[PDB]
């Protein structure tokens, strides 16, 4: 499956793990993933190794190889784990879980527990890590968002909304806008600091969006920092633009019939480098790709034979 | 400082207790606020001399009968440290029982089991006070209550409730210590030997097998090697499998087989339990049944049954497992908040007593509970309804499987995704379709929804204040007549159930889109949430008889089930009263009536909250 | 047993004979034989030997009315029940008598429980028109009921009317309150009507409604009458009797009529006996109110015995009220 | 005597019989009666006529100390209590209600012939 430069892999309730390429159409192979449904997927920058996040494990997948088993499920995990997030060079993988506890494993090595833990009142949403790669913004389930530094542990918290869910975050590489996105239908933006090691790492926010009247769910930015994109439970997704945060770009998969309603929510999505290709997962059991210019169906993923969650995408020239 | 404080407080509290005993003199029934805070007075400060000559004074010239309302309070400071509150208590008491020995006779029982040294010695010398001039009666009570008990649970009760707890023990804890514990009382009773036809059988059954096991036991701690251990597992392992395989055949006891006993005796000059009332004539038991009736649950309890004196059965349901006690104090707590919804003319009109029934603990794991006529369980009505209409039961959980069969396993958000498929995809209006079929007339449709929807929000708001959790469809019941709901399991009080790790509630009442569908059309927004509004506020403003009710959970470790345990009480209380004034959600903001019975309904409705449930709880339901 | 008899199609559509039945004589002397002819025609041999009796015995046949009429519908054909079907329509339709629109309802209300289903009575199985005859027979649980089949349906501002007019005629106002709630919360842009504060009894405020929407429109019947009953409602008694001389000479006699209740009220509390002598002549003397106003004005000026019997009539008149209530 | 609003009371039954008989008999002049006598005796109260016949009871609801009770028909009200059960199974129950109804009642002898 690694052949291409151009890869993307999809996971829901099926208890399977999908795998589809950019202009096929067609899932190259499906990988069974029973016992547990799945939460969270990536791939290694590295192109060479993908973790799937499910219930109370973490699973390893070959990317070069011809349809193998799973190769390495790391186990230890009480309860579910809720994010995914690899170094550079990947052998540091960053995660959060439901139990209250944010953790960073080993993967270039054979040991078979974590080797940091970080505690947080609430269970962990979805993980998200500063491009340099020595900071973690952790999403809680009580709204606190926390700023935890990877070489002096501190771990700021700042909640911008009393009592709510956050959902997700990302940070653009340019290490320049941060959002935060919650239950309320809310994208929190935040400008960063230029800093290296000099544990400034100031936010500074900025207008609230209000994205949704819905449960939002996953905000992501591009990766050129120019687009950002955010899915939510309301059927739609909106790409609002990094400049200011305007949009005219809304994907949407109502039925428009009052008696074909409760269709699916959008869980995640997934930029391109160039960033004009965005796909996104249905829990109608269907993962779609659209542009952003023009916000028409480019390809739609038909195989799974139930929902969809989670999705990963990587791209080379 | 301190003594011009003491001075103060003297000077404001023996014209408080004389004004009290002035106004529950002339009450004459309407006296449980004033009876409360004099006992609240009393205790705070009965030490004190002044205090204690004014209370002695107005207990001397008050009518006695008075006191029964508040039995447990007393009890509950029967081993106060205090000499003269202490010495009160006791006299107190003891004319209750010398006048209305009935009342009293069942939570002094309850006492003399205790295991603290002085509420035991207490209750036993109070219990002898009583003997020295009904000595038939306190021997006849006695008698009873050790019978129902040992009816309660079977030697095949406990055998197989300690075994299952030592399987968990050995193989879950790998405490063989903590096997030995639970082991040695299994063992006391073994000594103790048969007393029943019963208990006679399963000796001959399988006493044998449970020596031999305890040989093997004597030579474990004799030697200390597990093969012994093992060996005892063996049989415990097949009596294990021969009681599991017997249980399901005990669908109905015979009283000659497990009490004789309670044959033996008629005519008895004993009030049946729930039923003395010293302004009527004393029902008496008569009789009682020639079998006993057992349901299939978990906990096994048996459908005991009187003839009174007066000839009409009395029904009653004989837990063995659970501690009544606690059931007992929140009936007792709903009586207190059916007088105040009495008390003010606005909620008087609208009819929001709580229905309550009869509690009679006899220790603290037994008791019997008021069997209410014509009611039946949310759960029984749907499974009628759904059946009758042809409508499969767990339409809505197996929707959830269909679109994720491993439902309890996804994230928050996923749940979400799940139940709302569940919700929307399901009509929900069985309870208001159930309602009006049931009904005789659209008036007495009307009349009936009415009641559901008041003593609904009345119940909701109560154990809100009372922290009611495990609130699920089997544990409310609907009256075939006045359509009141009726909560009948209150095991799970205080948020227990909001803080234990498996599958924690986090609601704080039952609100599901079944019951809010029985409601008005228009929703929970009119007579619901006015109803609610209206009983917090009468709760709101007399928060001090709340507060006298539950100071008997405070020197009680009836929450237990010793500064931790006192910790764990204040703590309790220090949460019902954020509840009841309003601190309870921010603690350095106070709500306002309506504000908090908003965020309350957003609580119990919020689908992030319900998902959460445990599936038994039939959130989606 | 006995297996079913064949309910005989021609005379029971024949028994639902309501063309030429007028009086209330004439529709009590129906429903009578309606009731009896069901017993006659019913196909369970258990009803049918109940029909002699029921006969020489008509509180029988009142009791059984229902199950008589369930065991003759259920073996009617499709044509048949719509034939059937019509002429109950045209029953209800026909006249509003408390005794027979009571048993019509209770029959619509126990075909409702019954597993046969509601009966088909028009497209909507009559709820839109058992809930109207319901709320003018007085009778409003069964109102609300239907009011309530219609808000499931599909709710409109109209039911919502509806629905808190009920809901405060059963001394509700908490319901009411639920469904101003829900009006506002659902159809906050439509500007709420005087009508609402009327029928929630927000007097004060209905009051300054009528008047605010009057000064717009000089003389207007719905208008006059709405700002009325807020001021009778309120106890001012002085502006009533202000707008009673101000615009008595102007009203049409039909709405005269339902000028007249609250002008003799007013006048009554006022004091103006002939004014409440001018009005109480258009109150009819077939309605209670009527016969217990020109009791009032024969015991002002001390005609005892025609109040007396002005008194007996009144309570002759309030029995078939009070029998169906 | 001036002895109104407590006979309700003292005699629950009383409201109760004085309004079914406007159901039962059909002189004019019986009827006119019985209504001066439910206007005599006063416009109870529906929560006090609810409260003498025994509906609502604050004695037992607001009692610190719960009691049990004592214990283990219209077309209408039989077809809610017979409704699990199929119509031919209902006519019967109903037909036997109301002939059981007018066969209690010795007043109605000269219908018992026809009833048996
Ligand atoms: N007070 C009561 N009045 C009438 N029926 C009752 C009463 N208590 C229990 N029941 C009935 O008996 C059934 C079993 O009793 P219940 O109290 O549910 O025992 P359990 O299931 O062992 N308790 P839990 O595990 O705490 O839910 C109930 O579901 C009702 O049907
Ligand atoms: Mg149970
Ligand atoms: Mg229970």
């Amino acid at each position: 499956v690694g052949s291409d430069p151009v890869i993307l892999a999809t996971a829901g309730y099926d208890h399977t793990v999908r795998f589809w390429q950019a202009h096929s159409g067609i899932c190259t192979r499906t990988v069974q993933h029973q016992d547990s449904q799945v939460n969270a997927l990536e791939v290694t920058p590295d192109r060479s190794m993908i973790a799937a996040a499910g219930y109370q494990h973490i699973r390893m997948y070959d990317l070069n190889s011809n349809n193998p088993n799973p190769i390495i499920s790391y186990d230890g995990v009480n309860k579910n784990i809720a994010s995914v997030g690899f170094h550079e060079d990947g052998r540091w993988m960053y995660t959060g879980g439901e139990d209250c506890t944010a953790r960073i494993w080993d993967l270039r090595s054979r040991n078979l527990q974590c080797q940091r833990i970080f505690q947080v009142n609430a269970p962990i949403n979805c993980v998200c890590l500063h491009p340099n790669q020595a900071e973690l913004i952790v999403g809680d389930q009580s709204g606190a968002i926390h700023i935890w530094d990877l070489k002096t542990d501190h771990n700021e918290q700042l909640i911008p909304e009393p009592e709510v869910s956050i959902t997700s975050a990302h940070i653009d590489p340019d290490a320049s806008y941060m959002a935060a996105v919650n239950s309320t239908g809310n994208c929190y933006v935040w400008n960063l600091t230029g800093g290296i090691g000099d544990e400034v790492t100031q936010l500074i926010p900025k207008t609230k969006i209000p994205a949704h009247t819905r449960y939002a769910l996953q905000c992501r930015f591009s990766p050129d920092s120019t687009l950002l994109a955010t899915c939510s439970a309301d059927q739609t997704c909106k790409i609002w633009r990094t400049s200011n945060f305007s949009l005219m770009t809304e994907l949407s998969i109502k039925s428009g019939n009052p008696g074909e309603s409760s269709r699916g929510w959008m869980w995640g999505c997934a930029f391109s480098g160039d960033s004009q290709y965005i796909v996104t997962a249905s829990s109608d059991n269907l993962a779609r790709l659209w542009c952003v210019e023009t916000g028409e169906i480019k390809r739609e993923y038909g195989g799974h034979q139930k929902a969809v969650v989670c999705l990963a995408f990587n791209d080379s020239v | 400082v301190t003594e011009d404080l003491s001075k103060t407080l003297l000077m404001y509290t023996v014209p408080a207790v004389q004004g009290f005993f002035r106004s529950i003199s002339l009450s004459r029934g309407n006296n449980l606020q004033d009876t409360l805070r004099v006992l609240t007075l009393w205790f705070d400060y009965g030490h004190w001399p002044d205090v204690n000559e004014a209370l002695v004074e107005g207990v001397k010239a008050i009518q006695i009968d008075t006191w029964l309302q508040v039995i447990p309070q007393l009890i509950a400071r029967i081993d106060t440290p205090r000499p003269l509150v202490g010495r009160l208590i006791h006299q107190l008491l003891t004319d209750i029982g010398r006048y209305h020995p009935q009342a009293l006779i069942y939570p002094l029982t309850v006492a003399s089991k205790s295991t603290t040294t002085a509420r035991h010695n207490a209750a036993n010398k109070i219990l002898k006070n009583m003997c020295e001039h009904s000595n038939t009666l306190v021997q006849q009570a006695m008698m009873v209550s050790e019978e129902l008990i040992r009816v309660a649970i079977l030697w095949h009760e406990m055998w197989h409730e300690g075994l299952e707890e030592a399987s968990r023990l050995y193989f879950g804890e790998r405490n063989v210590k903590g096997m030995f514990e639970v082991l040695e009382p299994l063992h006391a009773m073994m000594e103790r030997g048969p007393q029943t036809l019963k208990e006679t059988s399963f000796n001959q059954a399988y006493g044998r097998d449970l020596m031999e096991a305890q040989e093997w036991c004597r030579k474990y701690m004799k030697s200390g090697n597990v093969k012994d251990l093992t060996q005892a597992w063996d049989l415990y392992y097949h009596v294990f499998r021969r009681i599991s395989k017997q249980l399901p055949q005990l669908t109905s006891l015979e009283l000659q087989y497990v009490s004789p006993k309670l044959l033996m005796c008629r005519d008895l000059e004993l009030a049946v339990p729930g039923t003395y009332d010293p302004n009527q004539p004393i029902i008496r038991i008569q009789s009682i049944a020639p079998s006993l009736q057992v349901i299939t649950s978990k906990q096994r309890p048996r459908k005991l049954t009187l003839m009174g004196s007066n000839g009409h059965e009395f029904v009653f349901l004989l837990k063995g497992h659970e501690d009544l006690r606690q059931d007992e104090r929140v009936m007792q707590l709903f009586g207190l908040v059916n007088t105040l919804l009495a008390n003010d003319p606005t909620s008087l009109r609208k009819n929001l007593s709580i229905q309550r029934y009869a509690v009679i603990p006899l220790s603290t794991n037994s008791g019997l509970i008021g069997w209410v006529p014509h009611c039946d369980t949310l759960h029984a009505l749907i499974r009628d309804y759904r059946e009758k209409k042809k409508i499969l039961l767990n339409i809505e959980h197996r929707i959830m499987l269909r679109m994720a069969p491993d439902y309890d396993h996804l994230t928050l958000m996923q749940k979400v995704e799940v139940f709302e498929h569940a919700v929307n995809n399901t009509a929900g209006d069985d309870l208001a379709k159930l309602l009006w079929l049931k009904s005789p007339s659209s008036e007495v449709w009307f009349d009936r929804r009415t009641n559901y929807t008041r003593s609904l929000a009345v119940m909701s708001m109560v154990g809100y204040i009372l922290g009611l959790g495990d609130r699920h469809p089997s544990n409310l019941m609907l009256d075939r007549l006045s359509g009141k709901i009726l909560h009948i399991d209150f095991g799970d009080c205080f948020e227990v159930a909001m803080t234990r790790e498996k599958f924690p509630e986090k609601i704080p009442f039952r609100l599901t889109r079944m019951l809010t569908n029985a409601m008005e059309v228009t929703g929970l927004d009119g007579n619901y949430r006015i109803t609610c509004h209206t009983v917090m506020e009468v709760l709101r403003e007399h928060k001090d008889s709340v507060m006298a009710v539950l100071e008997a959970f405070v020197y009680d470790p009836l929450l237990n089930w010793p500064e931790a345990l006192n910790k764990k009480a204040i703590q309790i209380i220090n949460r019902v009263r954020d509840k009841l004034t309003g601190r309870d959600f921010s603690h350095d903001d106070t709500l306002d009536v309506p504000t908090q019975v908003e965020l309350l309904i957003k609580q119990a409705t919020s689908h992030e909250n319900l998902c959460q449930c445990y599936i038994g709880w039939c959130p989606f339901w | 047993p006995m297996k079913k008899l064949h309910v005989s199609t021609i005379n029971l559509q024949k028994a639902w004979g309501a063309a030429r039945r007028v009086s209330k004589d004439d529709w009590l002397e129906w429903l009578r034989r309606l009731s009896l002819e069901l017993l006659k025609d019913s196909s369970s041999p258990s009803l049918r030997s109940c029909w002699a009796l029921a006969q020489a015995y008509n509180p029988m046949a009142r009791d059984l009315f229902n199950a008589a009429f369930v065991s003759c519908w259920s073996e009617l054909n499709e044509d048949q029940q719509d034939e059937l079907i019509r002429s109950i329509e045209l029953a209800l339709t026909s006249q509003d008598i408390a005794e027979v629109t009571q048993t019509l309802l209770n029959l619509a209300e126990f075909m409702e429980h019954s597993d046969k289903g509601p009966l088909p009575l028009r497209d909507d199985n009559g709820i839109v028109l058992l809930g109207e005859r319901a709320a003018k027979c007085r009778a409003y649980a069964k109102a609300l009921h239907y009011k309530e089949l219609e808000f499931q349906k599909g709710p409109t501002p109209a039911i919502l009317e509806s629905l808190i007019s009920i809901n405060n005629k059963l001394q509700q106002p908490e319901a009411a309150a639920g469904v101003l709630e829900y009006a506002m919360k659902h159809f906050g842009e439509l500007e709420i009507q005087a009508t609402w504060y009327e029928k929630l009894h927000e007097w004060e405020d209905a009051l300054v409604a009528y008047d605010k929407k009057m000064d717009t429109n000089k003389d207007d019947p719905e208008l006059m009458l709405g700002r009325m009953r807020c001021l009778e409602a309120l106890g001012e008694w002085g502006q009533l009797h202000q707008q009673c001389c101000e615009k008595w000479t102007l009203v049409n006699d039909e709405t005269q009529a339902k000028m007249a209740r609250m002008a003799a009220a007013a006048a009554w509390g006022l004091g103006q006996w002939d004014s409440m002598e001018e009005y109480t002549c258009m109150i009819p003397r077939d309605t209670h109110d009527g016969a217990f106003y020109r009791a009032v004005l024969a015991l002002h000026q001390d005609l005892f015995s025609l109040a007396q019997q002005c008194i007996d009539k009144a309570r002759d008149l309030l029995d078939a009220e009070l029998t169906a209530m | 005597t001036g002895y109104v609003v407590e006979p309700y009371r003292k005699y629950p039954t009383l409201l109760e019989v004085l309004l079914n008989f406007l159901k039962t008999e059909q002189n004019q002049g019986t009827r006119r009666e019985a209504i001066r006598v439910l206007g005599l005796l006063g416009a109870l109260d529906p929560y006090k006529h609810k409260v003498n016949i025994g509906m609502i009871d604050q004695s037992r609801d607001a009692s610190a100390v719960s009691l049990s009770e004592s214990k283990s028909y219209s077309t209408s009200e039989m077809l809610v209590n017979m409704g699990n059960l199929p119509l031919d199974e209902f006519y019967p129950a109903v037909s036997m209600v109301a002939l059981m109804r007018i066969f209690r009642d010795q007043s109605l002898s000269h219908h018992h012939t026809m009833v048996v």
